[PDB]
């Protein structure tokens, strides 16, 4: 494409990203090229035009412009240096030059005036003009523009990193402890007297010395300088220095191809990053070996560990290859079965992750060229420090060794638990959730603490959360308090009396927690035990921020485990080569891609209300991280907006991996979020709200009000004390049990209206109590032996009135058209006989005493529009109890489906 | 484990060997039948021992005598050393049915297991079989063939004793180390030269080219019989029990063995300093000093590999890659820094963290890895590395080759004390005596397993 592209020369642009790696598009001009710009967005302006005629093959003008890239930025650094060594505030020269030209000068100078100051042994007037010229730093990012912020961001990180080495050596006692320290850290330094500008500049560290390519490398994600970092570089600059290669191993997650590429920029290249078992081939894997032998870059074997095991011979051997040509100082080495030169600054790097036996090593034939390195995650104080000095925060030291001292004691202290992870991840999430907080109150102390008691509370316990209040108090000597509190919380409660939720202290606890979670975070997990009320806290905060700002809402319900992950996330057709979208994706572009919908001015949640597993979240893992995007395996990598958030409904955490639970806010319902008497309430109006579309007004209010008054509490707290003790079959709570007797309740107070407007008050009383106790009983006791059943119901008789009718073991309301008294009876017995050729018939039942009782409550239950199950040992009649139940009514059809060890979900729908 | 196997026609030569060989007339066993079945103990054990590592050696010995003495002695004797072997096994206790003047060597066992010898306990066993065990000059000399695989741990490497057994053996060994593609070709070319005109050869590190025998050595071995109707040559083949597996054809058509030798302390001292200066000096007399005390160190973290997990959590094999690297930082501190000691502070720092302490992945190893540094580097005129030596800094006249003569003179002087992994190593000698108690736990519990089955 780009040699057929010799003519419009445009069409390289989009291959620029891929040759150069830095780089993403070339800046022309009308017959001239103006420019490059990198991936983050910068204008590199090249001093000198390049003219494209149209006979000018595309490698001719791209090999000048390669050269030209690399002059320009050398150009960029010695004015950059020349402008801030006549000292110049680094604020009116960070508008000029590109982020590398202006790092180098700023860390040639560093190095220039720490010599000096460590040969004088006079550090606190330097400490005291790089302290100003960080906090002038920070002060400017606050009033930078959208690409300048992220270069004012990275050189905070290196002016820290000045910052932190000059007061380190201060506190040196003595001059062979500051100059120990001076040899560790990497120095820079500049040839003022030598020709060949592009070498003039070279790094030492412990004595020994690499020289700065001045390859373009942008605005690149800065890692924070900490002292393990530092041994990192020096390990490799060690490993370099007798040609040998840089190889890495520790756990994943430590930032090992980070370290090794932020020692590339550092040296001014950008380490070319072959990412392994990726279903990467091994023909691209050659190619771009020998380009990177030819060019001189450096290699970097991203999670070398998992590859096959011909195709890690292979490229083993040609690692090899490389590594002895470069040992040896032989030019032209053999590989790809061809003769190719070798540029001895090429340098092969390589990162092992531990695979499932444990730890990983190289392959024998690269242990003898290859120096290993054990990576570790770095000590929580030094980079706790390190960011909260990013920030604009005063007495940062005490504030993170507090900060450090507290998560320590937490974890001594606190009762340990699955998802209870006080490392140093939950430590930058607690920064990370601190930072936009600054906007509400300032760099304090009560900022931190908020940020703690809006991140580490919410996930603690019932009985945690005392000890997290009463160590915050004692470690923190100003515990703050919350604003806009009056205002969200009359909207949660109109939001909430609205649906007839009870706002109690635990409820509103919780939706409050909530609430200030989603302010912040973006990926929400809810845990608790079935019945917690984990729905009706996220809708009820959803409903109250509707009402508050106004924003409409947009809610996708998925049940993760029911969905294949190619239904999930999307499949693609390998023999016909399409990709279809799923059910993630699909309403993921329909909020990016539609406009006419509200998706601007809305929030749209999509609620994972199932059980989550390690294997569906690491298909949507870029989209916890920070990268914000999810990444189709092909397909466009689509963006979440600031308004699409992921909720996680589940009720355990025993197989989620650690990293998910910190990436996303945590929420743990340790109790139920309202009492008895208060679902019962919110039941009863949920159903009175249905019966009210089809009755008429004094009615209805006259039996409301005998359903409400006819049950108290007092009574009912013995019984549902009692039904624990109980054996349950197919144990459930009671408080999920109270749903089932409220709705049979009212379903069946429903279904005699007619036979109460000529009723007497006081018989009226007694058919409401009676029913009331069948659906008691029916609910609560309903899944126990058939003994254990007469003793509930000598209970129930016992902890109820003494003057309300009698619930016996059979006692029905049986109701004659031709009398108006309620007339309940029991026990009929009927009789039947029957032919000899419908001896065996698939719907001949003999009615019995059990099986009538069974078959009203069964179709009660099914009346009362509610799942039923029942649980039995086989042959006891389950099947025929339904079967004579629904074959008496011409009402309902039954479908019968026979479920096995394994029965698909398409297998109901078929 | 994949390289101890053991074919039927190797037994059925062994057991031919033992009517072949009409050594000395042995112990007067009355029938003819039990000195046979002697003699085919011994020959087992004097043949398939050296296929075996150290501590499988012991296994083969007390296992195999107590299958002999399972049937040659009475009951009062197998029930007294099967609780015996229980009780040198950690898993029971109890006291053995010592019938008194009736099992004297039981009674020499027992005394050597109160005194919890347990090294001596186990080489008991093998004294019993009153056979000298076969180094490799037997076992090159007697089999008839032309293979052999040279089996070892990463640690020590059996070349030097091959070369010299080679240069004492009718010609020319002929070191041929595999690698890169020239390395293969070269050797390809070596070995189809060299079956021809008879020198012996070897092959370095098979391991790393597992890919190229397993298609060319392979095939080669298998089919190449008529090596033997060649020229009378060996081929050598150097292996690590740790490595990779090698196919199983290719080491059943080989005779095998293990390599198990480690030196002394003061042997792999010698043997380095020994080696530094054949390649020449590099820089002036605090160069060599430094040298000096950097094999000493090397030496020391090396045998305290050895031991684990005393000394070590792990088996960290400080092969000679990091002795360079060390070398090589400090000729450049003792280059661009002055004459003076003063950067002893980060001639630890770099050495204890960067490039020996780089593999090392718990905190407690690397704790272990700086003090030794700290002990060894930190020194003020007069540096005591064991309780048996004193190093004396260099002189005021600065003469190199008088320094390196007095090294070697005060290496010379001093001897190995008998109890130097408790006494030059750091480590206390109750440790010793629990490193020595689990490996017999583990020996005895082998051989009841295998006794049981
Ligand atoms: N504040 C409240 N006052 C009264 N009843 C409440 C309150 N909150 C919840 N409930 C009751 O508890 C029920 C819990 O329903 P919800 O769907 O929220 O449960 P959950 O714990 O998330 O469980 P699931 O795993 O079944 O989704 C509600 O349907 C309602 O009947
Ligand atoms: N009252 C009854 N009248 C007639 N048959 C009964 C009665 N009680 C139990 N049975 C017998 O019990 C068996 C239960 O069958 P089925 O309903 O298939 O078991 P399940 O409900 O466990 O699947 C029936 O075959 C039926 O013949
Ligand atoms: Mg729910």
């Amino acid at each position: 494409k780009i040699i057929g592209s010799g003519k419009h020369h445009d069409q390289v642009s989009k291959f620029m990203k891929k040759m150069f790696g830095s780089i993403e598009s070339i800046i022309f001009l009308e017959d001239f090229i103006t420019g490059v710009r990198s991936v983050e967005g910068e204008v590199l302006n090249l001093n000198e035009k390049i003219e494209l005629k149209d006979s000018i093959q595309a490698q001719e003008w791209l090999n000048i412009l390669d050269t030209e890239i690399k002059l320009s930025v050398f150009t960029q650094f010695r004015d950059c240096l020349g402008q801030l060594k006549d000292g110049t505030d680094i604020e009116v020269v960070v508008s000029k030059y590109i982020f590398q030209a202006i790092l180098l000068s700023a860390q040639v100078m560093w190095t220039e005036l720490v010599e000096k100051c460590l040969q004088t042994n006079q550090f606190s007037k330097y400490w005291k003009e790089v302290d100003m010229k960080i906090k002038g730093l920070l002060d400017k990012l606050n009033k930078s523009s959208d690409n300048v912020k992220k270069k004012i961001e990275a050189l905070l990180v290196e002016y820290l990193h000045f910052n932190n080495v000059i007061g380190q050596l201060k506190n040196c006692s003595t001059k062979e402890e500051a100059r120990l320290l001076w040899a560790k850290v990497q120095k820079f330094y500049q040839k003022n007297d030598t020709l060949d500008d592009l070498n003039s500049v070279f790094i030492s560290q412990s004595g020994y010395l690499l020289q700065y390519k001045f390859e373009y490398i942008g605005i690149p994600e800065r890692l924070i300088y900490t002292p393990l970092l530092l041994i990192g570089f020096a390990t490799l600059t060690d490993s370099l220095h007798q040609k040998y290669g840089g190889c890495f191993f520790g756990p994943a997650g430590t930032g090992k191809t980070e370290t090794v590429k932020a020692f590339g920029q550092n040296l001014g290249r950008v380490v070319v990053v072959f990412n392994c078992d990726d279903s990467f081939d091994y023909q691209v894997l050659s190619r771009l070996l020998v380009g990177i032998t030819q060019i001189g870059a450096w290699g970097c074997f991203d999670e070398f560990n998992r590859l096959d095991e011909k195709v890690l011979s292979a490229v083993s051997a040609n690692i090899q290859q490389i590594q002895n040509g470069l040992q040896v100082g032989k030019s032209h080495i053999t590989l790809l079965e061809e003769e190719t030169p070798l540029s001895p600054h090429t340098a092969v790097f390589i990162t092992l992750n531990p695979g499932y036996n444990g730890r990983s090593e190289l392959p024998e034939n690269l242990k003898k060229s290859f120096r290993e390195f054990s990576m570790k995650s770095p000590q929580s104080g030094t980079i706790a420090e390190m960011i909260l000095q990013i920030m604009g925060f005063e007495d940062s030291k005490s504030l993170a060794s507090k900060i450090v001292h507290f998560l320590e004691l937490l974890s001594s202290k606190c009762s340990s638990m699955n998802h209870y992870h006080f490392g140093l991840r939950t430590l930058k999430g607690v920064l990370r959730n601190c930072s936009p907080l600054i906007s509400e109150f300032g760099e304090g102390e009560k900022t931190v603490v908020e940020s703690l008691k809006r991140v580490i509370l919410p996930s603690l316990g019932d009985t945690d959360e005392l000890v997290f209040k009463d160590e915050l108090s004692k470690i923190f000597d100003s515990a703050g308090t919350p604003l806009n509190s009056k205002a969200i919380v009359q909207c949660l409660k109109d939001a909430g009396q609205r649906s007839g939720f009870s706002m109690s202290e635990e409820f509103l606890k919780k939706c409050m927690q909530f609430y200030y979670m989603q302010k912040t975070q973006q990926a929400l997990i809810l845990v608790g035990k079935a019945g917690c009320g984990k729905t009706a806290t996220w809708k009820t905060v959803i409903d109250a921020m509707a009402i508050f700002d106004g924003h409409a809402n947009v809610v996708y319900v998925i049940d993760t485990k029911v969905l294949t992950k190619e239904s999930l996330y999307g499949s693609m057709l390998k023999a016909t080569l399409e990709w279809r979208d799923g059910l993630f994706t699909s309403i993921l572009r329909r909020v990016n891609d539609d406009i006419t919908g509200t998706f601007k001015n809305s929030r749209i949640w999509v609620v994972f209300d199932s059980d989550l597993d390690p294997e569906y979240v690491e298909a949507m893992n870029s989209v916890l991280d920070d990268n914000k995007i999810l990444t189709l395996p092909n397909g466009e990598r689509l963006p979440i907006p600031p308004n699409f958030r992921i909720l996680f409904e589940t009720d355990n955490l025993d197989h989620t991996t650690p990293a998910t639970i910190t990436r996303c806010g945590l929420l743990w319902f340790s109790t139920d979020v309202c009492s008895i008497s208060s679902k019962i309430d919110h039941l009863l109006n949920k159903s009175y709200e249905a019966l009210d579309n089809k009755l008429s007004m004094f009615e209805l209010d006259k039996l409301k009000d005998l359903i409400s008054d006819s049950f108290d509490m007092a009574s009912l707290t013995n019984i549902f004390t009692c039904s624990n003790d109980l054996v349950h079959i197919l144990g459930v709570r009671t408080f999920n049990k109270l749903e089932t007797a409220v709705q049979l309740a009212v379903h069946l107070i429903s279904s005699y209206r007619q036979w109460f407007q000529n009723l007497d008050d006081k018989s009226l009383k007694d058919v409401i109590t009676l029913l009331i106790k069948r659906s008691l009983l029916y609910a609560l006791a309903g899944d126990s032996t058939g003994e254990s059943q007469r003793a509930f119901i000598q209970t129930i008789n016992t902890y109820f009135g003494h003057d309300s009718q009698e619930l016996s073991d059979y006692s029905t309301i049986v109701i004659a058209n031709d009398k108006l008294s309620f007339s309940s009876f029991c026990s009929e017995i009927p009789s039947v006989s029957l032919e000899a050729h419908e001896v065996m018939r698939p719907d001949i039942v003999i009615p019995t005493i059990d099986t009538i009782k069974h078959e009203k409550i069964f179709y009660d239950l099914l009346n009362s529009k509610r799942g039923i199950i029942l649980c039995g040992p086989p042959g006891s009649g389950k099947t025929m109890i339904m079967n004579n139940a629904l074959r008496n009514s011409s009402l309902y059809d039954v479908v019968g489906i026979n479920f096995s060890k394994d029965t698909t979900t398409e297998h109901i729908l078929s | 484990h994949w390289f101890y196997g053991i074919s039927i026609g190797q037994f059925l030569s062994c057991f031919k060997r033992v009517f072949i060989k009409k050594s000395r007339e042995t112990r007067a066993a009355r029938t003819r039948v039990d000195e046979i079945l002697w003699l085919l103990y011994q020959e087992v054990y004097c043949q398939f021992s050296t296929a075996l590592d150290k501590k499988f050696k012991m296994i083969m010995a007390m296992t195999m005598f107590c299958l002999y003495k399972f049937d040659i002695e009475s009951e009062q004797y197998k029930e007294a050393v099967l609780t015996m072997i229980g009780v040198l096994s950690e898993s029971s206790d109890g006291v053995p049915k010592l019938t008194v003047d009736t099992n004297n060597d039981l009674r020499y066992l027992w005394d050597y297991v109160t005194t919890k010898s347990y090294i001596s306990a186990l080489n008991w066993f093998k004294n019993e079989f009153f056979v000298d065990e076969w180094n490799i000059a037997d076992v090159v000399a007697n089999s008839e063939n032309n293979y052999f695989t040279m089996a070892s741990e990463r640690d020590v490497d059996g070349t030097f004793k091959l070369i010299e057994l080679a240069k004492a053996s009718k010609e020319s060994l002929k070191i041929i180390p595999l690698g890169s593609i020239e390395n293969l070709n070269y050797a390809q070319e070596e070995i189809s030269k060299s079956k021809i005109e008879g020198g012996w050869i070897l092959l370095q590190n098979i391991q790393m080219s597992l890919s190229w025998v397993k298609t060319y050595l392979h095939k080669h071995v298998e089919e190449t019989k008529a090596a033997e109707e060649h020229e009378k040559f060996k081929m050598f083949m150097t292996c690590h029990l740790t490595g990779d597996k090698l196919p199983a054809p290719l080491l059943q058509r080989t005779d095998r063995f293990v390599y198990e030798d480690i030196p002394g302390i003061l042997d792999t001292v010698k043997d380095l300093w020994g080696s530094q200066f054949f390649t020449g000096k590099i820089s002036g007399v605090w160069s060599v000093y430094c040298t000096f005390l950097l094999s000493w160190f090397h030496a020391l973290i090396t045998a305290r590999t050895r031991l684990v997990p005393h000394g070590f959590s792990k088996k960290y094999y400080f092969n000679d890659c990091d002795f360079q690297f060390a070398s090589v930082y400090l000729e450049n501190v003792l280059a661009t820094n002055s004459t003076n000691n003063i950067p002893w502070a980060q001639v630890r720092d770099h050495i204890a963290t960067i490039v020996y302490g780089g593999k090392i992945d718990e905190e407690k190893d690397l704790e272990v890895v700086a003090k030794l540094c700290a002990h060894v580097f930190c020194g003020s005129d007069n540096l005591q590395i064991v309780p048996g030596v004193r190093i004396p800094q260099p002189l005021l006249q600065q003469s190199e080759e008088e320094e390196r003569a007095r090294l070697t003179a005060i290496l010379s002087n001093t001897i190995e004390p008998a109890d130097s992994l408790s006494s030059w190593l750091q480590l206390p000698r109750e440790s010793i005596l629990n490193y020595e108690r689990l490996q017999a736990k583990e020996v005895a519990s082998s051989t009841e397993q295998l006794l049981q089955e």
